[PDB]
């Protein structure tokens, strides 16, 4: 996996690789 | 939080999981 700085679309677009179609929801409070 | 690891700093597969559905 890459070892960089990810913000916006860039956060987004890597969570939802990493999700691979499961989804995400970025702080996931309970 | 994602944007405190990913945004501010480096992140990983190992805590971007954390956060998925």
């Amino acid at each position: 996996f890459v070892n960089q700085h990810l913000c916006g679309s860039h956060l987004v677009e890597a969570l939802y690789l990493v999700c691979g179609e499961r989804g995400f929801f970025y702080t996931k409070p309970t | 939080g994602i944007v405190e690891q990913c945004c501010t700093s480096i992140c990983s597969l190992y805590q971007l999981e954390n956060y998925c559905n």
